[PDB]
């Protein structure tokens, strides 16, 4: 296995999904793109100009012991014994900065509750979560599943669309997800036409036997998707397969990411998908395209990632593929900005006032680590500090109201969403943003491109 | 909190619901005088009996290391942290586990220290994946067995419009899953499906029943509940004055405390319970208890204050006995007593497999791994079940994945003998549905009609 044990006074761990689920040794095959080095590279740089700077933590230098979650809960949890080994090379960690899928961040909560070790998510968008009475150590940036089902369930109510099917993922994010959804649907006279849980078990769909219902049931041509990016990817390879051409209501699984849609166009014109409001980060894309195999020693899975963006295998000898060793680096051209690089950034930040407003309280004469400091006790880091955290985006020059980074009663973020649909402008398929979600509804209909290039209807019964 | 310990050559680990669930403030509370207290004695009398069973382990002394869960799932896991501390005296195997919940939390931190469990009362069809729980096995059957059996009831009294409610966790959940996997090839419908959340208050059980009771077609009601849970509905339903024909499962069994309080709301009540048979050591060894003597059960006392209301501070209970008062043993004794031999032979023929020089404990076994013990001698064990009635036909042994063979017993909740309120056996469940009416009150044709809950009558003809 590979892992970043940089070493420093204060070490702020994290677990990222870098590998995806399966396709080899049973585990972890292929390497997320979008999902796993992207944000792996934004904690790094988050890292890095904390250290660099006077203002936020002067002195102490922070370290990092980032992880590799294979896209399983299992995995992490093995994978996360050794931020706990200490208080079972023992490096103490004073915080986790990691979990990206609610199955992973739930299991590491668990884990972790034990031990008094604060933790902060960045994609994990869950309903289980942010109950203190299980989960008294956990705090996210994101806001939970309940917003995306009210938003969704606004945006059906908007087009009239009353007969639906849904396709959820087993875990802990698709079901209480799809749960959530039901109720909504409920509240707002939304009959769903079937339900599906897709999953991995011993006895699960077989990623053909949902398409072959929703075949089976024409009158319910709209589809809520609660699914991850690991399944979603894979069902919608099977319904191009199928020839089955269905509008996709997808939860924020599948986002505004070209990682899925990737010879599967046909199939997925009419989509239209919730992602967190994100911003670009203009000093995260400057040290993300200035990145190189050569000079990146310290991100074992950059290389490999460079044999997988390129399609350049083999960057020393083999038969493989050609040797793309130069005259070809990350440009514009075809990098795009992961959607919530300003979610994983904020989540290292909120640790580091936390270690910034805590210094400054329990040894104030001395403006470095003291012996005072020797144990970091995650309740007093938690609920003093991070808790009731406030300060403005890192690199944000607007200073509004959405540009502040704190906290709820329950450790969750502000609830506003994008809503991004799939058009073909120039023969080109690209998500292009259609409306927002802040507790409203602001959908543009006049500028959106249908799957059959007319609004689609789903009744029942046909009005007479 | 409190631990019960015990010394030995190998220490097997414990995991019992000896409290009862807290509220919000407190952790948890009151003790559970069949689920907690009765299976705590009957492994530490399991124990004993192999200990001084000269063909088990004539050399080898088996220790103990029994802990609270007190039914969270939480509390459990900060309890099984000592299981790991140790090694990170070391923990051979946990004999632990009586939630799905409890069980699957434990199971998860286990199998990252390679330590094998074994439970005694997890009922989940999601613990029989063996790529998520390594080293898990199970004396009793999962749920897909029970789920199976509810429908064939449900279909043989031509029941087609019912209404499921279930604890949220993974014991119910998974139960309504496969309870409507297994009713969609049949005829059966489900109406509504209710949750009840870990932290639920009188009103949100009132708001259940409500919803429950809007639509009036649907007669019946499948659970998938606790004891509590059970407790807690049956209670709101007596409040409201609802009647319904309640389907459980395992979880309300034949227990007398659901039932304590509200056996209006429950007549004519369809139960599943686990096969089992009554243990004649067993009750002997319980009913001579005392308080005294017994001083290596630390929740003995608390329980012995609830046993009978006294307090050891008003010198009260000085003449009580537990032999006068009659002895009702839990279902899912046996069981137990099978998980703790489940780690006796299991030792007894890796000792005879790995250190043939003598009885003792050799140098060479010192540092036990659970591995191989796991996957050469527990996952494949064949033995006489110890404590067994008569001359029956019953086998121990483990499948693929660490199961038993399904067989479930149907009982009734009527009331004998001007108003006893007792359950009643009306048949059992192997493979196929072999019920008998006869016993059932409400089921006799002179009685009155069947119970019937269908969305719509059958119209002319
Ligand atoms: N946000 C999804 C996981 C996908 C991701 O954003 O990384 C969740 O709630 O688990
Ligand atoms: N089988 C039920 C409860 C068993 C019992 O403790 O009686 C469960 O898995 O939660």
């Amino acid at each position: 296995r590979r892992e970043i044990k940089i070493e420093g006074d204060l070490v702020l761990g994290g677990l990222f999904p870098i590998n995806e689920k399966g396709t080899g040794t049973e585990e972890c095959g292929r390497i997320n793109e979008d999902r796993g080095i992207q944000r792996l590279e934004a904690m790094l740089f988050a890292i890095d100009e904390i250290n660099k700077d006077d203002y936020l933590l002067p002195g102490v230098k922070l370290g990092v012991h980032i992880l590799d979650t294979c896209s399983r809960d299992t995995y992490a949890l093995e994978q996360s014994l050794e931020f706990v080994r200490a208080s079972l090379i023992p490096l103490l960690i004073a915080g986790v900065i990691g979990g990206s899928y609610s199955s992973v961040s739930i299991q590491v909560a668990n884990l972790l509750r034990l031990f008094q070790i604060p933790q902060i998510s960045y994609a994990s968008t869950s309903a289980k979560l942010s109950d203190k009475s299980r989960y008294d150590y956990f705090a996210r940036t994101v806001p939970p599943d309940f917003y995306q089902a009210k938003a969704m369930a606004e945006i059906l109510r908007f087009f009239n669309w009353t007969y639906v099917s849904t396709v959820a993922s087993e875990g802990d994010y698709g079901e209480t997800g799809i749960e959530a959804f039901e109720q909504e649907a409920r509240l707002r006279n939304i009959c769903i036409a079937t339900a599906e849980k897709v999953g991995r078990s011993n006895i699960r769909k077989s990623y053909d036997s949902v398409i072959r219902e929703l075949l089976q049931k024409p009158n319910a041509r709209v589809v809520v998707l609660f699914m991850r990016s690991d399944d979603s990817r894979e069902l919608i390879a099977a319904a191009s397969r199928a020839n089955a051409s269905f509008t996709w209501v997808a939860s924020d699984g599948w986002g505004a990411q070209e990682s899925i849609i990737k010879g599967s166009e046909h199939v997925a014109y009419g989509a239209i998908t919730l992602e967190l409001a994100s911003q670009p980060v203009r000093q995260f894309d400057r040290y993300f395209q200035s990145l190189n195999p050569y000079n990146n020693h310290r991100n074992p899975w950059f290389r490999d990632f460079w044999e997988q963006k390129f399609q350049c295998s083999l960057q020393n000898k083999r038969n493989h593929r050609r040797v793309c060793d130069k005259h070809l680096a990350i440009d514009s051209s075809n990098y795009e900005q992961e959607s919530k690089i300003m979610f994983v950034v904020n989540a290292v930040y909120a640790m580091a006032h936390a270690l910034h407003k805590m210094q400054r309280t329990l040894c104030p004469n001395t403006t470095k680590l003291c012996d005072a400091m020797k144990i970091l006790d995650g309740k007093k880091l938690y609920k003093d500090y991070l808790l009731k955290i406030n300060f403005t985006a890192p690199f944000n020059p607007n200073k509004d109201a959405d540009s502040i980074v704190k906290f709820d009663t329950f450790g969750d973020g502000m609830g506003r969403y994008n809503v991004f649909n799939f058009q073909n402008v120039g023969g080109k398929y690209s998500y292009l943003k259609v409306g927002h979600w802040a507790e409203t509804l602001s959908l543009d209909v006049n500028s959106i491109h249908w799957s059959r290039n007319s609004v689609p209807t789903s009744q029942c019964s046909d009005p007479c | 909190k409190k631990v019960l310990t015990l010394e030995g050559d190998l220490v097997l680990g414990g995991l019992f619901p000896v409290h009862q669930k807290g509220g919000p403030a407190e952790d948890c509370g009151p003790v559970n005088e069949h689920r907690g207290i009765q299976r705590l004695e009957a492994m530490l009398f399991a124990l004993d009996r192999i200990n001084r069973d000269p063909h088990l382990l004539p050399g080898v002394r088996l220790g103990a290391h029994i802990l609270d869960s007190c039914s969270k799932d939480t509390h459990a896991l900060e309890q099984a942290l000592d299981f790991v501390r140790a090694s990170l005296t070391a923990i051979t195997g946990v004999i632990g586990g009586s939630y799905s919940d409890v069980s699957i939390q434990v199971a998860n931190l286990l199998r990252l220290f390679q330590i094998p469990q074994i439970s005694y009362a997890s009922t989940s069809a999601k613990l029989s994946d063996k790529s998520r729980y390594d080293y898990f096995a199970r004396t009793v059957p999962p749920d897909f067995f029970q789920a199976k059996a509810m429908a064939e009831i449900l279909r043989f009294f031509n029941w087609t419009y019912v209404s499921t409610v279930a604890s949220e966790g993974d014991y119910g959940e998974t139960g309504i899953e496969a309870f409507e996997l297994e009713a969609r090839a049949r005829n059966i419908c489900v109406a509504t499906s209710e949750k009840v959340g870990r932290a639920m208050s009188r009103a949100a059980f009132e708001g259940v029943v409500r919803a429950l009771l809007q639509k009036p077609s649907a007669r019946v009601a499948v659970l998938f509940t606790r004891s509590e849970d059970a407790r807690e509905l049956l209670a709101a339903s007596q409040r409201l004055n609802a009647s319904f024909t309640w389907v459980a499962s395992d979880g309300w069994g034949a227990l007398e405390s659901v039932v304590a309080g509200s056996e209006g709301a429950a007549e004519g009540a369809i139960t599943i319970e686990l096969a089992s048979y009554p243990i004649s050591d067993f009750a002997s060894y319980f009913q001579s208890l005392d308080p005294w003597n017994n001083s290596r059960n630390p929740w003995f006392r608390e329980f012995w204050e609830q046993r009978f209301r006294c307090s050891f501070r008003q010198r009260d209970c000085a003449a009580h006995s537990l032999r006068a008062v009659p002895f009702e043993q839990e279902s899912k004794i046996m069981f137990v007593v099978n998980a703790v031999y489940a780690m006796a032979h299991a030792l007894h023929n890796m000792h005879r497999a790995l250190c043939p020089n003598t009885t003792r404990l050799c140098d060479a076994m010192r540092p036990v791994n659970g591995r191989r013990l796991y996957k050469d001698f527990v996952l494949n064990v064949k033995f006489d079940a110890p404590f067994r009635p008569a001359d029956t036909h019953n086998e121990v042994r483990f499948d693929r994945f660490g199961d038993g063979i399904g067989r479930y017993n149907i009982f009734t909740y009527l009331r004998a003998g001007s108003g006893r309120y007792r359950y009643q056996k009306v048949g059992y469940w192997a493979e196929g549905l072999t019920l008998d009416t006869s016993l059932i009150p409400w089921a006799s044709p002179s009685a009155g009609p069947l119970p019937a809950s269908r969305c719509s009558e059958p119209c002319l003809q």
